[PDB]
């Protein structure tokens, strides 16, 4: 494995995903094509927090190789370190390194977010491409021209898995016999829905949007100098 | 004291723009500020757009006609601008910068548009290192105060913590629906009732998402193919005036 | 022996105390509350501790406990016993004396087969009092302990559920147990049900019945009082006979 | 006229732990009322306060407290037709020693330029070891000398009952903890987003039936309880009663 090509698209899934808390690791699974030494990554799966995993990460790929009829496997792998450095943990090593004995040329992706400074009120956000020791491997960043389907629809699983792990819980204290206990878990489960649309839902759907109206005020924008430049011909 | 904040969706897809740009890249900061009495005051940037600044200049003096031809009625939610710069590490104004945040912040400042008090210079810059395997983001909010630009805080809203837990309690604000408003009252709601309506707007909400994804996409694409015609025009008639 | 955790409030605990404290020696009596079973796949037992009750130890006699003097006095009220208490004055010492460990062994065997549920986890709380030289501070030492399967005592975990946590937190739901009079009084009152602002409502109930018990409280703690004084004298004008007769 | 010895009731401790054991979490503060005998203040009375602030050692009591609670003493002295007044403070130490802070000690010595022989009482709680399970409560009767606490002789004396005062004492903290949850909810009343207000009253709803859970319920079932069992115990000193008189 010589070196890594991230799509935008994948790259902003990613980065939206370890925006999505601060007091946990995030993570999730890469997807792509590994040619001559370089491997393009094209897509991304966001995971629970497996066998289980794997499992649709693997059907995934499947079902993108026959639809966009190119070669799409599990490539790799990308986990958040809030208020951490980069730099891969032990653990992050040691679980880089049972994967490359699965599949060399196998990729890991370290985002580190939420770290400010005291007074310089300065963020820094990290993008480390490592393989295991920890050893960096060159990563490029490449230009998409929107955001692909896939990776729109990946956006918004995170708001349906959070939602699913909070319907979960509640359903294993169901029928509680003490009325005490109903109307706490009632409030309970009702805080964490609203929580859940307040900090990722509306806002996914608010950046949606505004991105389709944003994209037309630039789009009448560039007409207008279309038919400004045409005159010229 | 005063803070800004922001999600995570919007500034994934500010830093997915700053990425995808060919060169530098400069925008502006659409949101709205609320004030909370305990007086502090909120900054909220709700989304971004890209702009030429070559397609706003007559020199280094900006064309407040031709700003208001972009911006275009969306001038009133403009609460501040943004500079994306390449390599340099480097995180500090520099002299245009300035005159570019003073003319901006005149130009949307007013009785109509956001407080000239508040109006915000985002930088952001990206590095890497020599092997190119790690990259570095950095950014920061500004505003002037005296006459010394100072740093603001940032606080990007998340699952963990915002900046409405100031309690657990969310305090109301002093004093437009937007789209997810909008879809609220389109249920028609009115505690234990409390949760119905929760689990009714989860299940909007979701399904709303759902059908922006095509819209988005079909948005994308058009605004792509005209950005692709208008800058080969551009080289088209360049390349012939060149020749005569 | 699947996992054992001991329950009970700031109310009960006070009572306990209050109880201890107001003897004129050493005090006995029973643990009255509820065994719980939780699924974590694993087991969990919570046993709350809801009332105590204190009873002259030898009124259950013969150092041999009198069965039948025991259920006299229990009645009925033997379903609710899930163990005994022991406090003793003036030591720092909490370990479990020889006598203790029999009583603790009739009590859970009565009760085991009987109804208080199983003999596993039959609970002995000890409870000492003590003070320093100058009586400046008082010191206050309590555990719970069973008699497990290995015929061994082991001390059990108590959890003090206050504001600030309890053992319902396992995430921040509470989860329904295995299934097998506040509730009474939110039923009388319709309030089980609910946009009525259902925990307020509750609440107020709770705190007007609260209100109508005080009196209640009141009298009965004096009528036993006066039964306690008139039981006490006789019983020395008895003893006293029996002096003189020897 | 020097403070030789406290007499604390046993009802008054009770609601005194009682209040303690509330929480593990903050300091809990009250005052104590009763007759400074010969040398000798005798406590029989409590007023549970309410405390707006978080601050680990930061255990003040202000003057309109002070006042309100100077009042409630003239009401009982009227009441029970004898001599009331606020004879000194309590507070506790959760998992701490019950050994008085600097704060502790500087507060009391206060109270003593207003009061030379007011009382001070530090209900020491949630302490326990791990491997043990053993827990241990402490009970502090100190006043404060040149700058450091000194030990006053405690008696907790025996008390028949618990009086009624003390049950209405008792019953008076869920009424104070609702009254902040209260408060606070206030603050935000009539909020004009949606999903605010439904995440408001959710937490409103949750905070105040955690109260009713953990206090309020507790000691209706104690105070039930109390009445079932003395009826029990009284039914069955009854029984003995007559085969003792038959002796
Ligand atoms: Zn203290």
């Amino acid at each position: 494995l010589q070196k890594v090509e991230l799509q935008t698209d994948v790259y902003m899934v990613c980065l939206q995903h370890a925006l999505s808390t601060e007091n946990f690791e995030v993570m999730g699974l890469l997807i792509g094509n590994f040619a001559c030494g370089i491997a393009k990554i094209s897509a991304v799966i966001i995971l629970r927090r497996s066998s289980e995993q794997l499992l649709k990460a693997a059907a995934e790929a499947e079902r993108l190789t026959v639809e966009l009829n190119r070669p799409m496997r599990v490539l790799g792998w990308y986990h958040s370190h809030p208020h951490i450095t980069v730099c891969p943990s032990h653990v992050d090593v040691r679980t880089q390194a049972t994967y490359q004995t699965m599949d060399h040329s196998f990729v890991g992706l370290i985002f580190s977010v939420f770290s400010e400074g005291k007074e310089s009120k300065e963020h820094e956000i990290f993008l480390n491409c490592f393989q295991s020791e920890a050893t960096e491997i060159p990563l490029e960043i490449v230009h998409t021209p929107d955001i692909s389907d896939r990776c729109l629809r990946t956006m918004t699983d995170l708001s349906k898995i959070l939602v699913q792990e909070e319907e979960d819980m509640a359903e294993a204290c169901k029928d509680h016999p003490d009325v005490l206990a109903s109307i706490h878990n009632n409030a309970v489960r009702t805080r964490a829905l609203i929580h859940i649309t307040d900090i990722i839902t509306k806002p996914l759907v608010q950046t949606f949007e505004k991105r389709i109206a944003l994209n037309k005020l630039r789009a009448t924008h560039l007409q207008r100098q279309l038919q400004e430049l045409q005159k010229m011909c | 004291d005063l803070l800004v904040t922001i999600s995570g969706a919007a500034l994934s897809l500010l830093f997915f723009e700053n990425v995808r740009s060919v060169g530098n890249q400069m925008g502006f900061l659409l949101g709205e500020a609320l004030e909370f009495i305990v007086v502090k005051i909120h900054i909220n940037v709700e989304a971004i757009v890209t702009c030429p600044l070559a397609d706003l200049l007559h020199t280094n003096h900006i064309n407040k006609e031709k700003l208001k031809d972009f911006v275009r009625d969306k001038s009133k939610q403009v609460i501040g601008w943004f500079c994306f710069r390449r390599n340099t590490t480097n995180l500090t104004l520099t002299l245009k910068d300035k005159l570019l945040h003073k003319q901006f912040a005149s130009h949307f400042s007013g009785v109509n548009g956001c407080k000239e008090d508040f109006f915000l210079t985002c930088l952001l810059n990206a590095s890497t290192s020599e092997t190119s395997g790690t990259h570095k983001f950095r950014h920061v909010f500004l505003r002037h105060n005296r006459g010394m630009f100072e740093p603001i805080s940032l606080k990007i809203n998340n699952l963990g913590d915002d900046a409405s837990r100031h309690s657990d309690y969310k305090p109301t604000p002093v004093r437009t629906p937007d789209s997810f408003t909008k879809l609220i009252e389109s249920l028609n709601l009115d505690r234990i009732d409390g949760l119905d309506s929760a689990m009714l707007i989860q299940k909007a909400a979701e399904h709303h998402l759902m059908s922006l994804i095509p819209k988005v996409c079909e948005s994308d694409l058009e605004v792509a193919e005209l950005e692709k015609q208008v800058h080969e025009l551009k080289i088209k008639i360049a390349t012939q005036q060149l020749a005569k």
